[PDB]
């Protein structure tokens, strides 16, 4: 976002024509010719790769502002972080109900696929059921268990900063929840 | 002032202030004998 | 130094002059009043704004705490007290007693 | 401006979740209430059979079976919800109650009022008529222990003739999940219906004079179970309505918020480009 | 009150207060309907809907479209009607009776046909 | 929690969670009423409405705003007062008792006034 704001400053001082949100015409091309240099090369080029984590900052959680819209259209996957989930205790604040990745299972190891496969579905069912937490006596037991699983999975996904877990430890963490041992 | 307010409050004057019998239904007790 | 925000949807409901007591403030405050008025009125803005927050909150509560019911009735008394007709100025000597 | 519409959209989107949740809750509770009604029915069917076989041998001269010589005063019970969001339920009950009161006062009698459920208690406290007694905090799940006290009180007020010359109940009949109505009927004095054609210990008269109060209790209990089942069905309907109304509000607000977004962007561009063309 | 007299001004202020309280309750009315409101508010909304519909009139101009004749009511009859409406002397009539009337005798004539 | 210690960090995060939950519930409470909520949510709302007013303070420069003199509340007393609030050890005090009050000693004296 401060990249785009610097290039807008330069471009306006040079008397180039302004477009939407005062950005010059080429701001999509400015971000694109940056990001599309991230790739995985084939074996004929030595099989090296570069992975980009562009950050952007959104005003008042809108995603219809110009720079957000461009970078969402350029990138392969979008981890939305929301301040509401941050305050409700879900730290890191990943909005697992709206964040997506277009690469999907091809980036995960088999031991992670074998566990995480149902996890998105369990959290989607929990987010649907969430309103019934106030009336959980009157709820059918076959979904009362889904609510109690979902609440434990949401606790299982919290994590303290500067403490990244190696893959072999997080697979066991997700196994506890998904296989119901945590219940 | 409080004494005047309480003297005055005693002397104030506040501004203090189709169904059909055929549609009505009857509870009954039944008797297994013919009407007299 | 301060706002007397006049709001049409207070004006229509009889509160005249229509001062929105939430937003309205004076930042010189009780340095610009006579001693009697600072004694008698020395928190009245905060008490009316607290009443407007409580009146909004309790609008659909079926029952209320004893202290809540007292504050809600006291606020309706103060709002009826602050109404005033056009071209009826009050001398400060009369205003002190009215707020008393 | 856009910020109010963003807030109002989020608010409405919460209200839509909360009403849809309660619609499903009410759709469960009407099944619980129908299960309670069908579990109560096999007692009332046998008390009725026993009462009719006792009446077949009895004198039929109990006070509840004999009308007063000149009635002046009539007791009425109105039953109502303890919670809001019921929609028309309390209004239908209370409209029928007033329609009954204008029947009684058109015949010459004055009603003395007994109230079940905090909503009707709030209505008859706003309109200035006194309530003789009231009960609250069970219209969502009536138990026979409450119907015992109500039937005792009504029967004691009748048998006193302060006193009353009749007893009426106003409630709602659950005809089906999609259709129900308020109903008002006379509980006392009772009519005797002869129809075409045992040992009793110690005597048929004594048993009949003990049983009639308990028949009156089981009939008010069956009425309270009908009231609770119909209330939960009216709550379901009114909550489905509220959900549809919130969904149409989120639609209209979104369509306003988009016209505002577009207008805001077009204004911002017009201002920039006018600034550039001035230079 | 100095130009129109107190009897006009007091009625006008009472009508505006009622319509304002209705226009505030509108946000709940749109979701839950009338039934959720407390009695002190439901009493008000019932007459608000009547006062609102009663401000309609069959104008002389519209006769060329509706075919109904036009109506002129004097100020005094207007003040009396709205004073009665705000106090409640017409609350028992159905809302539909109040469209496009004119004066109080025409109100009665319409309400009798329903 | 590495800097301020885990007590401070826990109390801060519990208070923010409560106030966030209260800001989610305001839109409901304003239409359906507090009586509709779960017992646990209704309890949280009663804690939040107090916490909000206990975050207010009589400042020394606001002498001309409130007439009451100002107060300074120590960090440990602040942590202990909010810890007690979140666990409900002051839920039996009337809602107005916390407003502008400063520390726990003043809170007790103003609750004993009411």
């Amino acid at each position: 976002s401060k990249q785009a704001d610097a290039y807008r400053a330069i471009s306006l001082l040079l008397r180039r024509p302004p477009g939407r949100e005062a950005f010059p015409g080429d701001v999509f091309y400015l971000h694109s010719r940056l990001l599309e240099r991230c790739a995985k090369l084939s074996d004929e080029l030595g099989g090296g790769s570069m992975t980009g984590l562009p950050i952007i900052e959104t005003k008042a959680n809108d995603i219809s502002a110009f720079i957000p819209t461009n970078v969402i259209s350029i990138t392969d996957g979008q981890c939305f972080l929301e301040s509401d989930l941050f305050n409700q205790g879900v730290r890191p604040a990943i909005n697992v109900g709206v964040s997506v990745s277009r690469v999907g299972g091809a980036a995960q190891i088999k031991a992670m696929k074998e566990v995480a496969g149902s996890l998105r579905l369990d959290l989607s069912q929990y987010r649907e059921l969430e309103a019934f937490a106030a009336f959980a006596s009157d709820l059918d037991a076959a979904s009362k268990a889904q609510l109690d699983r979902g609440a434990r999975l949401v606790e299982l996904l919290k994590q303290p900063q500067y403490s990244p877990l190696a893959v072999e430890e997080q697979v066991v963490a997700i196994f506890l929840g998904t296989q119901g041992h945590l219940d | 002032l409080v004494s005047v307010i309480n003297e005055f409050k005693k002397g104030f004057q506040a501004s203090d202030g189709a169904l059909d019998p055929e549609d009505l239904e009857k509870e009954s007790v039944k008797v297994r004998k013919p009407a007299p | 130094d301060g706002q007397c925000f006049l709001e049409s949807d207070l004006f229509n409901q009889g509160v005249r002059p229509a001062i929105n007591v939430g937003v309205s403030v004076s930042r010189v405050g009780g340095a610009a009043q006579i001693k009697a008025m600072k004694e008698v009125a020395g928190s009245l803005r905060l008490d009316l704004s607290q009443y407007r927050e409580l009146e909004a909150f309790a609008a659909f509560a079926s029952d209320l705490d004893a202290a809540s019911k007292a504050q809600l009735d006291r606020g309706a008394r103060l709002v009826e007290l602050l109404k005033q007709p056009q071209y009826s100025p009050l001398a400060v000597e009369e205003q002190v007693v009215a707020i008393f | 401006t856009l910020r109010e519409l963003r807030g109002r959209i989020r608010s409405a989107g919460s209200i839509k979740k909360i009403t849809k949740a309660q619609e499903l809750i009410a759709t469960s509770r009407i099944a619980k209430a129908q299960a309670r009604v069908e579990a109560a029915r096999p007692y009332a069917a046998e008390i009725t059979n026993m009462l009719t076989e006792l009446a077949g041998a009895s004198a039929l001269d109990h006070p509840l079976l004999v009308e007063r010589k000149q009635p002046k005063r009539a007791g009425v019970l109105v039953v109502s919800s303890d919670r809001g969001l019921c929609g028309a339920y309390n209004a239908n009950v209370l409209r029928r109650a007033e329609e009954l009161f204008s029947l009684l006062r058109d015949e010459g009698k004055d009603p003395v009022l007994y109230v079940v459920g905090r909503k009707a208690l709030g209505y008859f406290s706003f309109r200035q008529r006194t309530v003789v007694e009231s009960w609250t905090g069970f219209s969502e799940r009536p138990t026979y222990e409450n119907a015992r006290e109500i039937a005792d009180t009504l029967v004691n007020a009748f048998m006193a003739g302060l006193g009353v010359d009749e007893l009426h109940i106003v409630f709602t009949e659950f005809r089906s999940m999609l259709s129900q109505t308020a109903v008002a009927r006379r509980a006392a004095p009772m009519e005797v219906e002869y129809v075409g054609e045992y040992s009793f210990e110690p005597d048929p008269e004594t048993l009949f004079d003990a049983l009639l109060p308990r028949y009156i209790a089981t009939r008010v209990y069956a009425a309270l179970l009908e009231a609770a089942a119909s209330e939960s069905a009216s709550r379901r309907r009114a909550m489905k309505s509220a959900t549809d109304n919130a969904d149409d509000l989120i639609k209209a607000l979104t369509l306003a918020a988009n016209r505002e977004r577009q207008a805001q962007i077009t204004q911002e561009i017009s201002e920039i480009v006018g600034g550039a063309n001035a230079l | 009150p100095a130009i129109v007299g107190d009897e006009h001004y007091r009625v006008a202020q009472e009508v505006i207060r009622i319509l304002q309280r209705y226009k505030d309750l509108q946000d709940i009315i749109a979701i839950l309907g009338i039934d959720e409101l407390s009695e002190e508010d439901k009493q008000l909304v019932n007459r608000a809907r009547r006062i609102e519909r009663f401000l309609s009139q069959n104008m002389m101009a519209a006769e060329q479209f509706t075919g109904q004749p036009g109506s002129t009511v004097p100020l005094k009859e207007t003040i009396e009607a709205f004073d009665k409406l705000t106090k409640g002397e017409f609350d028992h009539l159905p809302e539909q009776a109040f469209f496009l009337i004119g004066g109080l005798d025409d109100l009665a004539k319409k309400a009798e046909s329903l």
